[PDB]
């Protein structure tokens, strides 16, 4: 009504480590069959003595809620207050978790996922270098707007679709603490794919790969009102922090670099690096 | 107005912060949950699954898969050691590349026991018994099976099971020891050793191989979530 | 309606370790994150073998 | 003993004297579609006995030099029978399978296969950038092959043993539903495996919901024996099959 | 004051936020409420109702409104096609203008069953049998009646009930598909074919006009609010 | 009392689909008379077999309040701080909702509409180019005032009518969040009319059309006393967002693009696109 | 007096779903919107025929 | 939003502030306590030890630890004084860097009584009784002991129990008196004299020392924590 | 649940005297300071001697 008692009292922790004794038996834990496909549930009490140990350790540190609930950079790109050219004045991004390699990694160690999304934007800005830079510019303003796949897509920083009586915009003052909002699970299907071995056409043509699931939209990002006498770059950088999270099928972590953002392709590289013989155990 | 005063930490962007904000796309509906198999709930399960560890990872390797062969033949000397490697699950070339040394390393500190399954890949109508031991850290690594025999040991015997476990238990002055681990944060060796020797009858090769897993047990786990050394980039990808 | 929690243990032997939590948003995707819930499971991994193995019994007949 | 082994789908039985257990899924029995996790509106059809059957693949030699197979699937059964004919005339399909890897020796040869089912198996290309055809990786149930040496051929996947294709280490494939042939103990392998995939049902032209993979990290030996190649048989039999929207058969 | 720490987003202006503010008229009294006929509460109701579909919307069209008449002839070949259209109620032609696809166009998902009413124009005294299909996405569309057949179909036939309901089922590997739609979200087509022939006795006109209507059934639902690609301008009117 | 029970913990859905097998009757479903004006009430299972579908689908997010509630910017204009013309230095605006083509859309899907406003402001601010643009100007406050029809209006930017004594206003200083305020329901009638066929004389003459109906007053903004050595030229844009929504007989949706603001002006357009012929299905 | 109402459900499944809202204003005006109203009825448009037509039965005579 | 109102203090960082701050690495598992010998919970504990009192500070000082070394010797003149001394527990030398003096001189105010323990050191073939006296604050120290016997005293008669307790009482205007001593706050002085002589029989050493302790009593507490005058650095070290 | 202790005395005699705490995040390590725990014990350190010794009583035997 007023309180409510949602209290977790009792937490988990690692196994106890059992007090253990001698012991002359046809039971043998030791000797398995890994063919099976099964990993062995053995402990330290099933092959030595051991003392009793009350363990208080706990995995709350690496829980995937944990492991993934932290902002990173997926994504930084600059657009500048005055250029000749229409482009430099704006961005335009497809939205991926594939451009910036440490997020991607993590997430790719799962196949699918499914979570709420937050998003933080840090947004700076700098004078641009040249032989006359006094002015006295006001405090900058930038848009940043969600185009759903399908919407109108700005072709410059002035045109009508900025006007977004539908798409969802945000309007931040530089100064100010980092914009951030909230994006529900938004896929199609019942969870995000990291990996897709198939095709977009029936055919078994067309693209391959998670590219072909991609179809988040794009978010672009202009000034308001704000052309300076002298040019001004402004950087953004979009950091993602997964929230309310599930995932399912874990894979190996990738051990080749990433050589492309759209596609798994790599280069041979080997298990692990080497030492000399197979009984090398001292550093020199 | 209520009167308010804001204190240190007003307005910065903490990464690892853990608030609630406004919803971009207000009653979107969901797509439905649907029972998808291997949900996985804690990165302590994955380390918890052997995976093959790279011990033959020596200079002169050819061929790639050699690394997960250990070599062992007959008329092999007695006390011969069969292998040697340090137990750095983090940080030594024979296990950080592993399931659970890649775990390992999106942390720094770690704490439990771990599995070391060896199973025998010769033929049938082979024999042998090897010693397989741990130990502790002190200033010299075993040099002689009977350096070995002194530690936390296991004598493997072939039969019809394939394979045996060495469980390599946590014996540490401290709670953790680092991934990034240092001479205070030492953990010791684990070397390997012909018992009696590999027997073989006649019409059967000379040498088999024999694979390593590994593996954490229920007792394992790891504290402060870091990046890993292991992916980098110089530019955005495209 | 306030849900009051435990916290994680602290530097200090733990009652004063609660916090209490109210949710300000219309949509759950404005919730904050679980970070409490430690359920967990390795079996679907260590061992997805039909018929089960006791650690004492050999593996093979 | 349990190394015995009697498995019977439709008209097919198929028996072991020397097996490991059965590996499932993710502790996942294979099942049909329920009335809650269900989009597609028309009734389905469910062959039964007709399409959940085995179904024996062509085989292969295992030689002292092998490096590595792989089948992906659904592909590798599209012209299996009523099984094939149902994927055809269908745009949605669902299924899961009991795969059967068969290999026999002798007590005096020596060797060891992984035998895994990794769940979207998307593959890089032997050059980065450089596109390729669904042809590369499957064509009915041809058996597609790894290698040591690094792919040079554009036209081909990175076939380098090693990095398994994906770019990841192949010793860790072992998270993936799996089972070892230790010619020492086995003789066989049986692996479940439910339906994996982020909707309901899907296509199954389009996308190879998993691809199994035979590599033998302990390369075939033996001695003064007759016998030279070990062949290697692949028996996968689907199950709780079921199809909807119903229309013109697919030309290929 | 309370102790506080403003927490990111502090400050910003999201578009579609959802907070109290200052009323600039306090007290203003507003006018009564009057109950006015149709109140309409959520778009689906609109795009619940039929709309005229421009089927024959081909290249050569000289007059406007014969985009909403499907010719239909004496003495046509045996399983003549009489039109084929793709399901893309957002995106083609066909649909995109009427009022399910213009509802459809302030949305980036999609999901459920539509009708397709046909309503034969003729006189009185005409005959015939249509079989009109819908065939779910594969390689290649339906070529043929037989090929057409063999998907999800009705066979028109008619009488004094001059409208037929073809409805096509939601046939989806996702449970949603895009409003801006791609191969991977690929719909389907629908085709029309004779399945007899339009026959006439004397002194009746030769050839006939059948209409299309569509709607949008009680399963049906869209997602994601986005602008429409449908209206723009290049200066402030006025 | 202190907590109260406004739990929407039955939520409305989209139709299941009931599992419908094998027919032979008299009873014909497919068949009707579109004549009727009516919409036929089919579903799948009365046409075809169909399986059970318990469906968790909702319409949600495309309820009026939902469809309109977005901020869309409806107008926007610019002031200079300083300049020889007495109307560059201040705006005035006629409130209405038909010079920005996107909300305009929107609200014209329906023929009355009923809603309090929310109005959010986004003012931003640029120094003007020229040869020396060196000085220190101190923030920029600026006020907004609201001018009910028939108040005193402002002929330039320092004249008594910005005294405010009885007209609302607001006065917000840069660097700060985007002013807002809500406006209940104004009309002099029972609902806004977005439409209007008919006359302001009763002789069937005079003004045509909505604009008749148009008298919402003025929106007046300034600088307070912003005047710099060098111009300095602020942007106002204004965003309106409707809440508490009530919306009646539904029209079809413009198809014709605007050319008028306050007129329904158009230009003959075609229904749609066209094919190649009415058998055409491919792209290429 | 506050109120205490449901969230629209997020990508975790569903009690800790509740949130709760004060009004700080004199005016109604002044209040958040109604996200959350789903009464809805499409008979007005898609059957204002005055004599009901139940869908087994023919339209005609 | 709730109406609110920042008041001044606002975005200030105060040193001794007292607020609640978001967590950098939330769920991190603190390593188990244990329960370690020792701990303290009051620096109070700490100034209630016992430290030796360097009461020889003397200026022709050649070895350091003479300091501690209080001077007593044979055929003394009757009535001599041993020493002499001023209490500023935290500002004279002779007591400015002992335990309690290091504690004093982390804060600006003190309030207590003190106990100063002297022990003789000399055989236990040598006798002797010294007057131990304790003056409250006037304008002038005691320069004979018929001075010093008029204020606070005890005497001192050397025999099985070597040490003796000189207790000096808290005797103040004010409540507390300041670490920075100054004259208002002054404390007075402690002198030593013999009472008698220090006899020895034949074959023992001719002088002898004497050692002192100093402690606070359970009275004793210290109030506004400062900065120490005992340590500073040029520059960061390294 | 808020915590509501007294607080540190101030310049005026003392019940009004009391302030309230409410905990706002999920771990204990984000708490304010114990600023008032004044248990104490001198005795580890003033006085270790394995046989207690009473005031009165000579120290030596
Ligand atoms: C980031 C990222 C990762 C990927 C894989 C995409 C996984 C997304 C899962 C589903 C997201 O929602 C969808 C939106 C559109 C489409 C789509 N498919 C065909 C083209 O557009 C499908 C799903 O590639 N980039
Ligand atoms: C594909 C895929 C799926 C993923 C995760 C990516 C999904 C991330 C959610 C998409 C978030 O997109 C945004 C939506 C809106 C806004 C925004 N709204 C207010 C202004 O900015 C920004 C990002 O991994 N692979
Ligand atoms: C915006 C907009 C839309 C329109 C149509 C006007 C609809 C307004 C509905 C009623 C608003 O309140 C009134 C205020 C004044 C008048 C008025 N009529 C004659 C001139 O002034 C009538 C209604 O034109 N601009
Ligand atoms: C005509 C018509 C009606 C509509 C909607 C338009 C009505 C919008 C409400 C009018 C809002 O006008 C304002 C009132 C006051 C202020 C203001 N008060 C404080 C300073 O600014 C700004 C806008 O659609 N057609
Ligand atoms: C839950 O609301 C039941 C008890 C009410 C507690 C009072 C809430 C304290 C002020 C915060 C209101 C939140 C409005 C966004
Ligand atoms: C409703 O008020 C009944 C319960 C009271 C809850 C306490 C309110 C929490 C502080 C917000 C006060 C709002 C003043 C604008
Ligand atoms: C403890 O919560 C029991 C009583 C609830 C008091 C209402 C809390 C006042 C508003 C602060 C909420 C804290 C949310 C971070």
């Amino acid at each position: 009504g007023d309180v409510e008692e949602a209290i977790e009292r009792a937490v988990v922790h690692v196994a106890d480590t059992m007090r253990s004794g001698p012991s002359n038996s046809a039971s043998v834990p030791a000797l398995t069959a890994v063919e099976t496909g099964h990993t062995s549930q053995v402990t330290p009490s099933d092959t030595m003595q051991t003392r009793h140990v009350k363990n208080y350790h706990s995995r709350s540190e690496s829980t995937v809620e944990n492991f993934l609930g932290r902002s990173a950079c997926v994504y930084m790109e600059e657009y500048k207050t005055t250029d000749n050219d229409v482009n430099k004045k704006f961005v335009a991004w497809p939205i991926n978790t594939k451009q910036m390699v440490q997020m991607r990694r993590k997430l790719e160690m799962f196949t699918y996922l499914r979570f709420d999304m937050e998003v933080t934007f840090v947004i700076t800005s700098r004078q641009d270098p040249g032989t006359t830079l006094a002015q006295d510019m006001p405090v900058l303003t930038h848009q940043i707007m969600y185009v759903p796949p399908g919407g109108p897509i700005p072709a410059k920083v002035d045109d009508y679709a900025w006007q977004t009586s539908t798409n969802p915009s945000i309007f931040w003052t530089e100064g100010n603490a980092p914009a951030r909002m909230s994006i529900p699970f938004i896929s199609i299907g019942n969870a995000y794919s990291n990996f897709y071995d198939g095709w977009s056409n029936f055919d078994q043509r067309g693209s391959y790969g998670y590219n072909t699931l991609n179809n988040l939209g794009h978010i672009y990002v202009r000034h308001v009102s704000g052309s300076s006498p002298h040019p001004i770059t402004s950087t953004i950088r979009v950091y993602f922090k997964p929230k309310h999270t599930r995932a399912w099928v874990p894979r190996p972590p990738r051990l080749c670099q990433y050589k492309k953002a759209f596609s798994v392709d790599f280069t041979p590289t080997p298990i692990t690096d080497t030492r000399k013989d197979i009984n090398t155990v001292t550093t020199v | 107005g209520l009167p308010t005063m804001n204190t240190p930490g007003s307005t910065q962007f903490l990464t690892s912060d853990d608030f609630q904000s406004p919803c971009a796309l207000p009653q979107f509906d969901v797509t439905p949950s649907m029972n998808i198999p291997g949900e996985v709930k804690n990165l302590m399960e994955i380390a918890e699954v052997d995976s093959v560890v790279p011990v033959n990872n020596v200079q002169d390797t050819t061929d790639q898969m050699e690394m997960f062969r250990i070599p062992v033949t007959i008329n092999a000397p007695l006390q011969q050691q069969v292998f040697g490697l340090r137990l750095q699950p983090g940080l030594d070339s024979v296990f950080k590349h592993t399931l659970l040394g890649e775990i390992l390393n999106y942390y720094a500190h770690w704490s439990g026991s771990m599995k070391l399954t060896f199973v025998f890949c010769g033929s049938a109508m082979a024999t042998g018994k090897f010693l397989i031991a741990y130990s502790p850290p002190g200033a010299n690594p075993p040099k002689t099976r009977k350096d070995a025999m002194l530690g936390t040991h296991i004598i493997w015997d072939i039969g019809l099971q394939s394979s045996c476990v060495l469980c390599v238990p946590w014996i540490s002055q401290t709670h953790y020891r680092l991934v990034q681990q240092d001479e205070y944060t030492s953990a010791g060796y684990v070397t390997c050793w012909y018992q009696t020797g590999m027997i073989v009858p006649p019409g059967t090769p000379n040498s088999s191989s024999i694979m390593c897993f590994a593996s954490a047990c229920n007792d394992f786990s790891v504290r402060m979530l870091r990046d890993t050394p292991f992916i980098s980039q110089d530019n955005k990808l495209q | 309606g306030a849900q009051v929690s435990t916290q994680k243990t602290g530097a200090h032997e733990t009652s004063i370790i609660h916090y209490t939590n109210i949710n300000y948003y219309k949509d759950a995707a404005s919730n904050s994150a679980n970070r409490q819930d430690f359920t967990q499971d390795p079996s679907k991994f260590t061992e997805p073998v039909k018929d089960v193995m006791i650690k004492s019994l050999p593996a093979l007949n | 003993s349990d190394r015995v082994r009697s498995i019977t789908l439709g008209n097919s039985t198929i028996t072991t004297q020397e097996c490991a257990n059965v590996v499932v899924g993710y502790g996942r029995w294979p099942t049909y579609l329920r009335d809650d996790e269900a989009t597609a509106e028309d009734q389905p059809t469910q062959p039964d006995v007709a399409t959940c059957r085995f179904y024996t693949l062509d085989s292969i030699k295992w030689e002292k030099g092998s490096v590595g197979w792989w089948w992906k699937f659904p592909e590798a059964l599209s012209d299996m029978g009523l099984f094939g004919q149902n994927m055809q005339y269908h745009y949605l399909g669902r299924a899961g399978y009991t795969i059967h890897v068969q290999c026999n020796a002798s007590k005096f040869h020596q060797g060891c296969l992984l035998v895994v089912c990794v769940p979207e198996a998307e593959m890089g290309g032997a050059v980065v950038g450089q596109a390729f055809s669904a042809t590369a990786m499957a064509n009915g149930d041809k058996a597609y092959e790894f290698t040591s040496a690094t792919q040079s051929d554009q036209t081909k996947v990175q076939t380098a043993i090693h990095n398994a294709g994906m770019g990841v280490g192949v010793g860790n494939l072992t998270i993936y539903p799996h089972q070892w042939i230790n010619l020492r103990t086995n003789n066989s392998a049986t692996i479940v495996m439910p339906y994996i995939n982020s909707v309901p049902m899907d296509n199954m032209f389009r996308h190879y919901n998993f691809t199994l993979m035979v590599i033998p990290f302990v390369k075939l030996d033996y001695a003064d024996t007759a016998s030279t190649y070990v062949p290697i048989t692949v028996t996968v039999a689907p199950m709780c099959a079921e199809y909807n929207g119903l229309r013109l058969a697919q030309a290929q």
